[PDB]
RNA sequence: UUUACCAAAAACAUCACCUCUAGCAUUACUAGUAUUAGAGGCAAUGCCUGCCCAGUGACAAGUUUAACGGCCGCGGUACUGACCGUGCAAAGGUAGCAUAAUCACUUGUUCUCCAAAUAAGGACUUGUAUGAAUGGCCACACGAGGGUUUUACUGUCUCUU
RNA sequence: ACAGGUUUGGUCCUGGCCUUUCUAUUAAUUCUUAAUAAAAUUACACAUGCAAGUAUCCGCGCCCCGGUGAGAAUGCCCUCCAGAUCUUAAAGAUCAAAAGGAGCAGGUAUCAAGCACACCUAUAACGGUAGCUCAUAACGCCUUGCUCAACCACACCCCCACGGGAAACAGCAGUGAUAAAAAUUAAGCCAUGAACGAAAGUUUGACUAAGUUAUAUUAAUUAGAGUUGGUAAAUCUCGUGCCAGCCACCGCGGUCAUACGAUUAACCCAAAUUAAUAGAUCCACGGCGUAAAGAGUGUUUAAGAAAAAAAAUCACAAUAGAGUUAAAUUAUAACUAAGCUGUAAAAAGCCCUAGUUAAAAUAAAAUAACCCACGAAAGUGACUCUAAUAAUCCUGACACACGAUAGCUAGGACCCAAACUGGGAUUAGAUACCCCACUAUGCCUAGCCCUAAACCCAAAUAGUUACAUAACAAAACUAUUCGCCAGAGUACUACUCGCAACUGCCUAAAACUCAAAGGACUUGGCGGUGCUUCACAUCCACCUAGAGGAGCCUGUUCUAUAAUCGAUAAACCCCGAUAGACCUUACCAACCCUUGCCAAUUCAGCCUAUAUACCGCCAUCUUCAGCAAACCCUAAAAAGGAACAAUAGUAAGCACAAUCAUAGCACAUAAAAACGUUAGGUCAAGGUGUAGCUUAUGGGUUGGAAAGAAAUGGGCUACA
């Protein structure tokens, strides 16, 4: 704008970050509620294996299971991370595989 | 063209008016309830002034008028 | 204000709002004259007061519901039915509100209150028998009205002296 | 940033999102050693040990080092220094509490007013004024250590600890609970610093030296991880078949996947490699007609800016009064007629109707106007008069006064118009378009409401036509300003504040979702748009003979059968068939035969799946005039490229045309008919790509089919 105007409002500052689903934490603990399946957005189609967890922050959320095949039951603990699924609406949480009651997707050799 | 921005507004306005009719009296209840919180918080704002200024009672000649609940 | 002597109220009245009737002179109304005066209605304020003149009145064949009064079915459809068929009506019950001082079912369902509530308050609600001046809905102040909670208090009571 | 990917059939423009760089934690996969550094979830609770002693008494010391970041917008910077303490022949000096301000200092104005927050008296605690702060951010609310040879703050909680809960590791180790977060209940005062000491010296979980850890660098002893569609370094064969899965962005998988799982080759990091979360970095000295952005108008306060010119007139329709009425309409009378009104066409409606002749009230103001005045904007154009258009003239708010229509309140008005509602049609329905009524409502007086596409989407005031074309449109710019704009929705929304509003106005978010949303443009295609010219068996008008009814022939479609396939809108339906009793024959029912036609072949044979893998043949637009290489132009080029008193186009090729055939001409018919379109038709003419079958999906014999309850297309023969 004009100078006086740029003086009245000062310099531009860059806005502090909006935290993700994990709320600033790189991973989180979780306890499963019900395993189920959800349908992808339009141009492509499948059915993905998905889960519901409670977190140490007390909040319940939808998280996703990467890989094919798994052993997941209620009350099983998992480590979750901030990977966002492109396929599904609003599923921003992903179970890290290889820790706790989720072992690596089993080799077929 | 630009109509397509404007058309949105039109629908988005119309769909509002409809709501405001159906939700109308519900909205009156909530509104008048909200003035009923208003006038009260006004009151506390003044009572806090006596009780900070040390006087127990309100100053002489104070009825503390209702502005927010004013009608007619 | 009311049943003098079993009812003081949620009845009546009432500011307000509304209809109808009246163009005028020595006893009422009135020594007035339509912003007036009579016959009523409903109850201030605030938001409102939907559709119906076929019936019965009323007025002047025609007109009137802030006059008496009314304000629907029976099937088919994505558990529900926006949609469709068809009939009947003068119109087909809206806005609200809702288990109510509202036939029954009925101690409706649920939430709060309590150790426990057929109580009380909040919701939900087809009430097929709510509902708009035979007024509907909120709201202030008010009430020897009618219910429920808490404080405090006690010979009400344990349980009497 | 030297930038890159990502909106569209495509091109620019605007514009977010993402990648490529560097750092820190944790995790998943791996990890040989040593060296240097750094070690940290948790102002949650703390088992056990230790962290203050020294010294002839007294005394000196005992959050000093050390810990932590809980709290507080705290504070950095800069004056000014009390007091503690050191030195000493009394002033030097080290910290520096408190008190202060040139200046700077987290977000939020949807926190806009705080509520005694000031001063005068030197009189000596009484009186006297009415102030102080604040849109240059007062008063709040939220979150936070730090500007780093250090600084600030806390020490179990009640900011402060007299008292109260209650029984304190935010000293070093270690331990529960919790968290994505995991060092030794280790050794000495030997070096330094500190505490005492006259002094040897004593103590010190400060510290020194170790010990534990891939957490970061160095170095070798040590090789494992990620990737290979694009951006972005690098791929082969299987498997799977919109499934299982994958991706940071675009996206990949629907039977041939370089994107998935697994190989193979490779690429790039390397004792590490990837993933996740935070940082560092990242807007606008850019912009505001059409893209997000100039508020509906004017004035002023604050606060700014400035050479000289900067008051001339209506070509006449500011505003507010008071009076007036020209054409029309209508009350309501008098003649006349039975009809009048209304649409594409009709009904309804009115016949207290229509025509003509008379006539006030209310309303509204032909022509002049092809004008371009007035007003700040909204606005203002029938007539006359009264009042009257701020400013020696830059800008200026949330303050002040205005503001079309519609709307609200009260009192009048009502010729006409008219939401609404009620009839009538139109229609599957018509809550509408079309007709008939008729109301609020437009009109006057007072008071509100304060919104418009209030738009000329172009801010005000000086200037200039110099530089210059994103695109379009109203050509391009400086200078001083004021207002405004940080992806798209969510949103003229939710909460807030204020307002004669209480379905209102104003001001105005976020969770969530997406990878776009948008401005202009280009070529098509289409248009129940307008205009011109046509259709020649061709749409209407017109001519002739038929079909749909009947019988029968034949083809489909359903049902029927153990019992083919294919075509199936125009462009299937006497269709591949110019031809099924066996055969043809693909089919079903049984039976039989396994180098099973050939010169040879771990080889033959397959009317098995794919016509959306194709060649061949064709249909169709189409009896349509174009289609395409080679060039050349266009203040950019997606693309377009003609005018004959011609303006940027030239072009061989191939269609059409021309010639051939119909036994001479001419005509007509025949043929011809490019490019592409319909993934149009056919793997059953045949041939093949890919997949399958191989004592069978192959090859033979024998017998069996094709029945009609219907439904229909086409024909033939008729009804004389
Ligand atoms: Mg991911
Ligand atoms: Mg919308
Ligand atoms: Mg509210
Ligand atoms: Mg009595
Ligand atoms: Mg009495
Ligand atoms: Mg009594
Ligand atoms: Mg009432
Ligand atoms: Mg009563
Ligand atoms: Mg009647
Ligand atoms: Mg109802
Ligand atoms: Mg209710
Ligand atoms: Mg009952
Ligand atoms: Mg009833
Ligand atoms: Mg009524
Ligand atoms: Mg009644
Ligand atoms: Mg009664
Ligand atoms: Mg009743
Ligand atoms: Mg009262
Ligand atoms: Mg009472
Ligand atoms: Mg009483
Ligand atoms: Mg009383
Ligand atoms: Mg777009
Ligand atoms: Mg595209
Ligand atoms: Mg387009
Ligand atoms: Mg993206
Ligand atoms: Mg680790
Ligand atoms: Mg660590
Ligand atoms: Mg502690
Ligand atoms: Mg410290
Ligand atoms: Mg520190
Ligand atoms: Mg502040
Ligand atoms: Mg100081
Ligand atoms: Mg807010
Ligand atoms: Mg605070
Ligand atoms: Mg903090
Ligand atoms: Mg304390
Ligand atoms: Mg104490
Ligand atoms: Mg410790
Ligand atoms: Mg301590
Ligand atoms: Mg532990
Ligand atoms: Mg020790
Ligand atoms: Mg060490
Ligand atoms: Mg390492
Ligand atoms: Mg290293
Ligand atoms: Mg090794
Ligand atoms: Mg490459
Ligand atoms: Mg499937
Ligand atoms: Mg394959
Ligand atoms: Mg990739
Ligand atoms: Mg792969
Ligand atoms: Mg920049
Ligand atoms: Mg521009
Ligand atoms: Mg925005
Ligand atoms: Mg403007
Ligand atoms: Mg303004
Ligand atoms: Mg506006
Ligand atoms: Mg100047
Ligand atoms: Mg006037
Ligand atoms: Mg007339
Ligand atoms: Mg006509
Ligand atoms: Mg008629
Ligand atoms: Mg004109
Ligand atoms: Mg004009
Ligand atoms: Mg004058
Ligand atoms: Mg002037
Ligand atoms: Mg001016
Ligand atoms: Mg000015
Ligand atoms: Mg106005
Ligand atoms: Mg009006
Ligand atoms: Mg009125
Ligand atoms: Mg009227
Ligand atoms: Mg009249
Ligand atoms: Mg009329
Ligand atoms: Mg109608
Ligand atoms: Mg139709
Ligand atoms: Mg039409
Ligand atoms: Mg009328
Ligand atoms: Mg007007
Ligand atoms: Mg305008
Ligand atoms: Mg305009
Ligand atoms: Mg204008
Ligand atoms: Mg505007
Ligand atoms: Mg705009
Ligand atoms: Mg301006
Ligand atoms: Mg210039
Ligand atoms: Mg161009
Ligand atoms: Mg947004
Ligand atoms: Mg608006
Ligand atoms: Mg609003
Ligand atoms: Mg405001
Ligand atoms: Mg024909
Ligand atoms: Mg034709
Ligand atoms: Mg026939
Ligand atoms: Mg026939
Ligand atoms: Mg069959
Ligand atoms: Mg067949
Ligand atoms: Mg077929
Ligand atoms: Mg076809
Ligand atoms: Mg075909
Ligand atoms: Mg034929
Ligand atoms: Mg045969
Ligand atoms: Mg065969
Ligand atoms: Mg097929
Ligand atoms: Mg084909
Ligand atoms: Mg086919
Ligand atoms: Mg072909
Ligand atoms: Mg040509
Ligand atoms: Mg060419
Ligand atoms: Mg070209
Ligand atoms: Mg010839
Ligand atoms: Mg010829
Ligand atoms: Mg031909
Ligand atoms: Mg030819
Ligand atoms: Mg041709
Ligand atoms: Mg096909
Ligand atoms: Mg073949
Ligand atoms: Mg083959
Ligand atoms: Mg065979
Ligand atoms: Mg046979
Ligand atoms: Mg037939
Ligand atoms: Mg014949
Ligand atoms: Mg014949």
């Amino acid at each position: 704008a004009t100078l006086n105007q740029m003086h009245r409002l000062g310099p531009p500052k860059h806005p502090p970050g909006k935290m993700g689903p994990t709320a600033g934490r790189p991973q989180l603990k979780g306890v499963v509620l019900r395993t189920f399946i959800r349908k992808p957005k339009k141009p492509n189609s499948a059915n993905r294996k998905c889960c519901r967890v409670r977190l140490s922050t007390g909040r319940e959320a939808v998280c996703f299971i990467p890989g094919e095949g798994h052993s997941l039951q209620e009350h099983h603990v998992v480590l979750v991370q901030g990977g966002r699924t492109q396929d599904l609406p609003g599923v921003k949480l992903t179970v890290v595989r290889g820790k706790y009651d989720c072992g690596h997707v089993q080799k077929k050799k | 063209k630009n109509i397509l921005k404007i058309r949105r507004r039109k629908m988005n306005h119309h769909k509002y008016r409809k709501l405001v009719k159906r939700t109308r009296f519900l909205r009156r209840k909530v509104r008048e309830g909200r003035l009923r919180q208003k006038q009260v918080k006004f009151e506390r704002d003044l009572k806090r002034i006596w009780q900070k200024a040390g006087l127990k009672e309100a100053p002489a000649g104070w009825q503390t008028p209702k502005i927010y609940l004013k009608n007619q």
